């Protein structure tokens, strides 16, 4: 049979084809008389015809039905678990093929009857409509008038008894993804399926409500409680009646025994209430909680506290005077802290709690409520702002999260015991970061001068912050002395060491002042660490070349000899982007050693064969601007430069 | 001092009082809890009387007097714990149980809680109240915490309890009364790995569990995870889970009892953990009918979109898992059948992963108001890739496995497949090479996985496969020339290099009218294709050279 399957899907077989679609009716007759006559041959000679004539299954809706009706009963007798293999590939073929071409016909015309009608049907099928072609059915479907009566139908005819729950909740998975994409596009919602919804459901489910069960329609609950939020969200309903029993529908799923769908009720509550006697609901979602009730309430508490003003902050104080339900206590007074200046005698009561409860999730509660108590201290009003900074400050020295707990501290700060921890590695990087923060901006003014402790010892990546802040804080500092000396020292051991700590002691000494040791060109350490990095081309030696202190050591002429070693090192040494750059920029300068000018010029020339280019430019300069060894050697560069592939130069 | 601000604050209104000195206590040695006594002697859960004495309790509980005060709260724990009236000593019971951990009175502390776990099983036979059972299992967890010998006693008058266990006000106590006993069974099974089990019977505590899951209410979300916590303890003995299977002969009781949401949302992943590990135990012993059933749901697991990336990927290691005890029967056409549905369900986990790709570079699920669980942040296309790794790994040893179970000659070489095996294989090669678009080193190392588990396969089976679907093939390097490599890893073996060479030469053959006009890439690909073809015969030439020679 599945020969004559293929020999009736080629396009030879014509006459036989015609032969077949006269014996319609007949062939579904064997069937009616599954093990003796197998439903996947019949359902593979419809798939044949259907790919041969696309007009073949306009009318075979009784074929389909019929089919429908066999899968069913086959499914039934192959849902026997008791031998190893009675179940036979073949029925599940029949299965998705018989769900193509259902997908066909349902292109074939637009209603939507017969897909519910599937639906129905499909309530014992183990099998779950095919992944790829429903749901892309599906979404064609959401992708207008026809729309709001195709809702119409969908929502009047929903409570069929007839259907299950698994298939009611499919259904509802299909309604769903309509009215949220229309939502997007949505103005209020108001396009005529709420009509009937308002008369079809919430009236209809009160023998369904008031079951006191927690069963399997919890999915149709949950549903509920998603749709009926959702129509909130679009406000189209401007009648009270409906809105008294949506009240009334949400007070009844808060009276269910299932936990989890009576925060859902509480959620649908929070929003209704936001949308448009809430005190008691308040204070009963203050309760304790578990992790998937979590969620749920403080959802509704985000939703809801916004829109309590209006309708305070006592009873939240009151329950406080009675953790991860105190995490969520946190989170609770955290996200109000726009608010606290309503509720002023809240504010302090709330930072010391927070300050107590603060000292994975647990860290990250804990810099919250730091973040938390820190604001409410900035906000309440001085000694809050001490008490603030001692805080951020034992809060840091606990503990990129570090950096943002010392910015948080300097900020407290700003407005005593920020000295302690600005006195002597993440504890000491963060140590010396929050110095150097509080330094930038009566806390402050401690903390600027306690940093030197911080500089000298941070309690590489901790000499690093520990020169970082040093280098700040001695910026500021010139917009006290102990800054700029500890900044003055770290430039000079960066630039005598000549990895990383050295380059953001040079950095930090550049910032600070421009007569630090790093910074400095005249200085003959930086010109040596400039000198090193050329011999390579550790650090410290490529933050000093790329500093200004390479470049203008030929024009402080000390840094003389040591800028002559450098070109000589560039020169035996092979061409590097930074050491060419320091060389050219030397050169410049001489030109405005003599031997140390020639090596560069020869080291610029054999790198020659974009950064000759950039030398033999700088020379078209010079000789616009415009010994016998330097003569012979300009001599060489220009011929050389004469030879260049470059026009503009060259020319 | 601490004693003076308690003097300050001590010196109708015994509830005020107490609320004064909770609150002095919030907000706030030996000599502290020396003048707290008094405080408390100054000053039916609603009775003003019965408040006050809680809220006493709970400020003990928060903070000489201090072995008085244990004393007390050890006899308020016994009174809760043998009758149902005065059960408000639970703080006290915990408090004292906080003394004994860290004040010399440890082992009269633990014998008092053994006097209590045994006069449990009489105040629950007296009853048929539910603290009771919250301070017995309080008890007994008091009496596990010191090194003291009384655990035995401890162990024994808990599993007294326990064997007796097995109105709205009735049905809640009855309920919370079964959670502290899942409570004193899960602190039994976690002492059980250490020493021989001194119980009568050793399976009449899983027995007890099973009963319990089937008593308890969908509406006791965290006694019923408690159970779960339990039997992923029992996995841990042995002979227990020897015993289990003669005892579960059903599978999916737990998940059917759980009708509650907050049940349907918490069981699958931990309790298919729990499952899984006890498979892997026993599949020695499984019932064929029980070994379908525990395949099936697990592929009806993998096949539901709404589990984790977790629950899909250990239900696949189950599966690797149980094509062991599939292979070790014997090899006829019926157990060939599981193994089929295994890679079925391979390919449909294929196909959703593959209907998301345009998405990923429905899912429109992140708008619904009411989230019932935290929306996960886990990169789509990275997830992808792992998934499509790990599958591809445990296919090669599915694959193996297939190879080396070849039905009635028959067995050493040309395995013999039904046409809906074909149709199954060539659906895995669609949604294989679909995923492969996904898109290195890594990518080569899965192609390589992809030549090697299809080489193994019957010549006859896998030339029709090429047959049908090389035309996709040349559709798929059109896109990305990265696929060009899976036909020269199936020329490179032997084995499949004589026919691929035949069935990639007519091909070509057929489509060389249209090589001319087509832009400056699809004809690269065409002549690379063309250049593999002429390697294929240089590289293996006894075996090439007869079915290149006619077409040249």
């Amino acid at each position: 049979t599945t020969r004559f399957v293929y020999f009736v899907g080629l396009d030879s077989c014509s006459s036989l084809r015609a032969k077949v679609l006269e014996s319609l009716p007949r062939v579904r007759g064997l069937l009616h008389q599954e093990k003796c006559v197998r439903f996947s041959n019949l359902v593979d000679l419809c798939e044949s015809l259907a790919a041969s004539d696309k007009e073949w299954i306009k009318d075979k809706e009784e074929l389909l039905g019929e089919l429908l009706d066999a899968g069913s009963v086959c499914l039934t007798l192959k849902r026997s678990s008791n031998v190893v293999s009675p179940l036979y590939f073949q029925v599940d073929q029949g299965f998705e093929t018989l769900q193509l071409l259902y997908i066909e016909y349902f292109k074939s015309q637009p209603l939507g009857h017969e897909k519910v009608f599937n639906f129905i049907d499909k309530i014992s099928k183990e099998g779950l409509p095919f992944v790829l072609e429903f749901d892309d059915f599906i979404f064609n479907e959401v992708v207008i008038p026809t729309v709001q009566q195709t809702l119409d139908t969908i929502i009047r005819m929903t409570p069929q008894v007839s259907s299950l729950d698994a298939r009611v909740y499919l259904y509802k998975r299909i309604f769903l993804p309509i009215c949220i994409y229309e939502s997007e596009m949505h103005g209020d919602l108001s396009r005529a399926w709420l009509k009937s919804f308002d008369s079809d459901v919430w009236k209809a489910t009160g023998p369904l409500v008031d079951d006191y069960t927690s069963t399997l329609e919890d999915r149709y609950r949950l549903e509920l409680m998603q749709l009926t939020a959702l129509l909130i969200k679009g406000a189209p309903t401007a009648l009270t009646d409906m809105r008294k029993d949506i009240i009334k529908f949400s007070w009844n799923y808060i009276k269910l025994d299932d936990n989890t769908s009576k925060q859902a009720a509480y959620v649908v509550t929070a929003y209704f209430i936001s949308r448009f006697l809430t005190t008691r609901i308040f204070v009963a979602l203050l309760r304790c909680h578990q992790i998937d009730t979590r969620y749920l309430v403080k959802q509704a508490l985000e939703l809801l506290a916004p829109v309590l003003s209006e309708r305070w902050l006592k009873w939240p104080r009151r329950v406080l005077s009675e953790t991860q339900v105190a995490n969520i206590y946190q989170l609770i007074v955290k996200f109000p802290d726009l608010f606290y200046p309503a509720r002023d005698h809240f504010i302090p009561n709330i930072i010391t709690a927070m300050g107590k409860l603060t000292v994975l999730e647990n860290q990250q509660l804990a810099i919250d409520l730091a973040e938390l108590i820190l604001k409410w201290e900035t906000k309440l009003p001085f000694a809050q702002r001490e008490a603030c900074v001692t805080f951020l400050i034992r809060y840091i020295c606990i503990s990129e999260l570090g950096k943002r707990a010392l910015n948080i501290l300097y900020e407290l700060l700003g407005p005593v015991k920020l000295q302690f921890f600005e006195r002597f590695l993440l504890g000491y990087c963060l140590n010396a970061l929050e110095v150097l923060a509080v330094a930038l901006k009566t806390w402050i003014i401690e903390n600027v001068s306690y940093l030197q402790k911080l500089l000298e010892k941070c309690l590489q990546d901790i000499q690093e912050i520990l020169q970082k802040v040093l280098g700040i804080i001695l910026e500021a500092i010139n917009k006290e002395d102990e800054p700029e000396e500890v900044t003055n020292f770290i430039s000079l051991i960066v630039n005598i060491i000549g990895v990383a700590a050295g380059v953001s002691l040079c950095w930090t000494l550049s910032l600070y002042r421009p007569n630090a040791l790093d910074s400095l060109l005249p200085s003959i350490m930086r010109t040596f660490n400039k000198l090193c990095r050329d011999h390579i081309a550790e650090f410290e030696a490529k933050v000093t070349t790329n500093l200004l202190e390479k470049i203008l050591n030929l024009c402080a002429a000390d840094q003389r000899r040591v800028f002559l070693s450098l070109l000589a090192q560039l020169i035996d040494r092979s061409v590097d982007k930074d050491m060419l750059l320091k060389v050219i920029n030397i050169v410049t300068e001489w030109i405005f050693t003599t031997k140390e000018k020639a090596g560069i010029l020869g080291k610029m020339m054999i790198f020659d064969l974009e950064l000759s280019k950039k030398f033999n430019q700088v020379i078209v300069d010079i000789f616009e601007s415009k010994h016998t060894e330097l003569t012979a050697r300009m001599e060489t560069a220009f011929l050389f430069g004469t030879r260049l592939s470059d026009v503009s130069i060259r020319k | 001092v601490v004693q003076l601000d308690d003097f300050a604050t001590r010196l109708y209104q015994s509830k005020h009082s107490v609320l004064s000195e909770i609150c002095d206590s919030l907000e706030t040695y030996e000599y502290f809890l020396k003048s707290l006594i008094p405080l408390f002697i100054d000053v039916v859960a609603n009775s003003p009387e019965n408040k006050l004495r809680n809220i006493t309790l709970e400020i003990l509980h928060r903070i000489d007097a201090l072995q008085a005060y244990s004393n007390e709260i050890v006899d308020t724990l016994m009174d809760l714990l043998k009758v149902e009236n005065e059960l408000n000593g639970i703080l006290c019971m915990k408090a004292i149980t906080t003394l004994h951990k860290t004040q010399e009175k440890v082992h009269p502390f633990i014998d008092i809680v053994i006097e209590i776990y045994s006069n449990i099983p009489q105040v629950v036979e007296e009853q048929f109240s539910k603290q009771l059972a919250q301070a017995m299992f309080s008890f007994k967890t008091l009496a596990e915490s010191p090194i003291t010998m009384v655990s035995l006693y401890s162990s024994y008058k808990e599993l007294a309890a326990s064997s007796l266990g097995n109105n709205r006000a009735n049905y809640g106590e009855f309920i919370i009364g079964q959670v502290k006993a899942a409570s004193f069974l899960a602190y039994l099974f976690i002492r059980r790995q250490a020493q021989t089990f001194l119980e009568p019977y050793q399976q009449a505590i899983p027995d007890i569990i099973i009963r319990l899951l089937q008593d308890c209410p969908s509406e006791l979300s965290a006694a019923r995870k408690e159970l779960l916590h339990a039997t992923r303890h029992i996995l841990s003995t042995d002979f227990r889970k020897m015993f289990i299977p003669k005892i579960d002969l059903l599978f999916d009781l737990r998940v059917l009892i759980g009708e509650g949401f907050t049940a349907y949302e918490t069981l699958r992943p931990l309790a298919y953990s729990t499952v899984a590990d006890f498979i892997h135990n026993v599949r020695d012993h499984l019932t064929p009918a029980q070994l379908w059933k525990s395949v099936s749901i697990y592929c009806k697991n993998l096949q539901d979109d709404s589990l984790a990336l977790t629950v899909q990927i250990m239900s696949a290691k189950l599966l690797l898992n149980l094509i062991e005890k599939i292979m070790r029967s014997e090899s006829k056409t019926e157990s060939r059948q599981l193994l089929m549905v295994i890679i079925d369900a391979y390919t449909k986990r294929f196909k959703m992963l593959n209907s998301r790709y345009n998405g990923i570079m429905m899912s429109l699920q992140e708008y619904l108001p009411i989230q019932v669980s935290v929306p996960p942040e886990i990169d789509l296309l990275k997830d992808s890739r792992y998934l499509f790794k790990t599958l591809m790994t445990f296919l090669k040893t599915i694959m193996i496995g297939l190879k080396n179970s070849n039905p009635p000659n028959w067995n050493e070489t040309a395995r013999g497949f039904s046409n809906e095996d074909i149709n199954i294989l060539k659906s895995l090669f669609r949604e294989c090479i679909l995923a492969l678009r996904f898109f290195t080193k890594e990518e080569k190392d899965l192609m390589e996985i992809f030549a090697t588990m299809f080489i193994h396969i019957d010549p006859a089976s896998f030339n029709e496969i090429v047959r049908e679907e090389l035309p996709f093939m040349y559709k798929q390097m059109l896109d990305f020339a990265s696929l060009l490599h899976i036909p020269q890893f199936f020329l490179a073996s032997v084995i499949t290099s004589s026919s691929f060479s035949g069935i990639l030469i007519t091909f070509l053959k057929s489509k060389l009218v249209d090589l001319g006009e087509v832009n400056i890439i699809k004809s690269n690909i065409l002549i690379r294709l063309f250049k593999l073809c002429f390697m294929s015969v240089s590289l293996f030439p006894a075996a090439n050279e007869s079915v290149i020679l006619p077409h040249l």
